């Protein structure tokens, strides 16, 4: 019925540093 | 009840047991696991549809056109990775511009 | 006008490309691999679709390849180095 | 002939729809060959989807079948 | 202790034996073996597995091939980059170089 | 004669997470092509780790594992999450 | 710390295996950067494998399922 | 105790050219290789089998698998050992 | 009498049609399925053999090493076609310094 939102913060900006922890 | 809706679902058990029944995957099957699928794939469809929304309010217009799919999938980082080696017909490249072609900023 | 047709293009999220020479395009390597065959066009506009984003790939990554070597106006070894990394 | 099917301005403006504004001459012949080179192994295995369909016509379940197995996977046109 | 007699005297052995940067290419590119030190690398996914663990046991050949992987991801990437090096008239390779085949593979 | 398709349930968990928006049938059709492409790779998945398992049965640890496996892992515990809902709403079977 | 215990000879050895000239002194953090990523994106899915089935020991049949899925196959164990 | 393929590399091998040894981890790396090959063709041979309403494996199904992963002249030397072999077994019983 | 000595085969065919059977994969196996499977791995086994012991010979080793196959498998656009993505263990990698280096 409802569905609740996540984390989008951002399009995986990689290749030049790292990415984020679950 | 029957188990299409005995969970208090939207997508249907039977079938994609049916499918899984005549798609030779394994001897047996638990009972668990068709509900499982059906829990899987109506929240992958839940949050893109929910992103879908947010793409067709981004744009002002109620109908999806492949555009507002292709920002419901690229633009999240998770479908991104996902999703980005599927390609989908009439949908349209983000727009982005470089900034050392652009003369003054 | 540079930015122009960058904001046009890229925004009109239609296809570009032709569909009828592509047509004879593609009974053209039919007569060279195959006796004609019938052609669905869901099937030709399905080819072009996945041509037009082939080609959006090697040209978005030899855009970077452009702006590394010190150059704006890509080259016939931009595309030579970028099916290195598309196999 | 149909080797020239597509055109020079239409290479130009899928460069304006990428972001490539400043172009060579060679780029719409190398575009041309690497369209060749990579049509011909989709279309031959398609080819071969319809031979294993023992028919004439190419059918788009075939065409998707393909697209998938090369790893060009395509959504709208079957399933 | 005859297995430590016959260590120290393939010790002494090899002591005695077998004990323009242009070379180093042609030589370390006909190498079959490993290149990366094994238990500094096993320490290393050791704390690794840290993160998504559970005292985990670990089987020597797994690590053995991780190590090969590894080692064979990173010269693929560094085969790669050097190309594009080159191609930016730079010899002297740099990060800039490692973050478009970083980018463009995925 | 009918193809087996999911337009009516995206149209109803639509209409239930918001009835004011709509959808044409194009972006449908990619939908169910999606949706189909994850199914058989969460089933083809499914069948591999079954068979690594020396285990010829698919219960629901397979499904686990197999969302753990190709789903990022913010998705893999909402997925966890809806899994374990949907079997304890299903289990009350009176 | 176990993250530098690829020195800096080490990536040396690996840059002369993969034929570099001459290397510079930002390469060594952005290549151990990138070798935890894709150390981290084959070990969850090894470990996933190994957690599975009930067992402690990380098994090179469970790394070489691992590196199949992930595309990069080997070859001398299993499979 | 595991099925393994070792004999019959080795079998294989000491046909054409017997004058090669042959060591423990490049026979493994062989065995790898032709079981994954053969889970390859074994999963191509089932999609094309259940793709166009023929649950049976023919020679067809294989034959068109065989065409569509190897390359020209791969496929055109393993049709031709195929036919070879499928001739001298269907003649000989 | 078994159906690899019907045809002159050495594979296991009869192996082979039972991992077919009880393989998870389909639900039935023709009778000419399985002798051109032992057909087709055949000619694979023996191209793979024959280049091994063509890089053994000019690499003066009675013997098989994973950089003969190595280098059998990487110097060959056919194989980089068929298996241009897996890698062989203690194989290396392909000896070939750039142009521009030179």
């Amino acid at each position: 019925l409802r569905k609740s939102t996540r984390v989008k913060v951002a399009p995986l900006q990689y290749w030049r540093n790292e990415k984020i922890v679950y | 009840q029957s188990r299409s809706a005995k969970a208090g679902l939207t997508f249907p058990v039977g079938r994609v047991h049916r499918l899984l029944r005549r798609g030779n995957y394994a001897q047996r099957i638990g009972s668990g696991a068709p509900v499982y699928l059906t829990a899987v794939l109506e929240y992958l469809a839940a949050e893109i549809l929910e992103l879908a929304g947010n793409a067709a309010r981004d744009n002002k217009k109620t109908r999806i056109i492949p555009r507002h799919l292709q920002l419901a999938i690229r633009n999240d980082d998770e479908l991104n990775k996902l999703l980005g080696n599927v390609t989908i017909a009439q949908g349209g490249v983000l727009p982005n511009i470089h900034q050392n072609l652009l003369p003054k900023k | 006008l540079a930015l122009y047709e960058i904001r046009k293009y890229q925004r009109s999220t239609d296809l570009l490309i032709s569909k009828i020479p592509f047509a004879r395009l593609v009974k053209e390597v039919t007569d060279e691999f195959t006796q004609d065959l019938r052609w669905q066009s869901m099937a030709i506009m399905a080819l072009q679709e996945a041509s037009e984003a082939y080609l959006v790939g090697l040209l978005e990554h030899t855009n970077l390849l452009a702006l590394h070597a010190k150059r704006i106006t890509i080259m016939k070894k931009d595309m030579q180095l970028a099916r290195r990394i598309r196999g | 002939d149909n080797i020239q099917g597509i055109t020079k301005p239409a290479i130009r403006r899928l460069a304006r729809r990428g972001g490539v504004k400043r172009i060579s001459g060679l780029i719409y012949e190398e575009v041309r060959a690497v369209l060749k080179s990579f049509l011909e192994s989709v279309i031959r295995d398609s080819v071969t989807y319809t031979e294993h369909a023992k028919r004439k016509t190419v059918t788009s379940l075939d065409v998707v079948y393909a697209l998938k197995r090369q790893g060009r996977t395509l959504y709208g046109f079957g399933g | 202790v005859r297995q430590k007699r016959r260590e120290k005297q393939r010790k002494q052995s090899l002591k005695r034996v077998e004990k323009l940067a242009l070379y180093e290419i042609r030589k370390y590119q006909r190498s079959t073996d490993l290149l990366i030190s094994k238990i500094p690398f096993a320490r290393l996914v050791k704390e690794v597995t840290d993160e998504f663990t559970q005292d985990l046991r670990w089987q020597s050949m797994a690590i053995m091939a991780l190590q090969e992987a590894s080692e064979a991801y990173l010269v693929g990437l560094l085969e790669h980059t050097n190309l594009l090096a080159l191609h930016a008239k730079r010899i002297t390779i740099m990060k800039k170089d490692m973050q478009l085949a970083r980018r463009i593979r995925g | 004669a009918r193809k087996e398709t999911y337009s009516s349930y995206i149209y109803k968990v639509l209409k239930q997470t918001h009835p004011d928006t709509g959808i044409s049938q194009k972006s449908m059709s990619i939908l169910n092509s999606f949706v189909n492409d994850i199914f058989e790779r969460i089933a083809t998945e499914a069948s591999k780790l079954a068979a690594y398992n020396k285990k010829s049965t698919i219960s629901a640890r397979e499904i686990q594992t197999a969302v753990r496996l190709i789903l990022p892992g913010e998705l893999a515990k909402h997925a966890v999450s809806e899994g374990t809902r949907a079997v304890t709403k299903y289990s009350s079977s009176t």
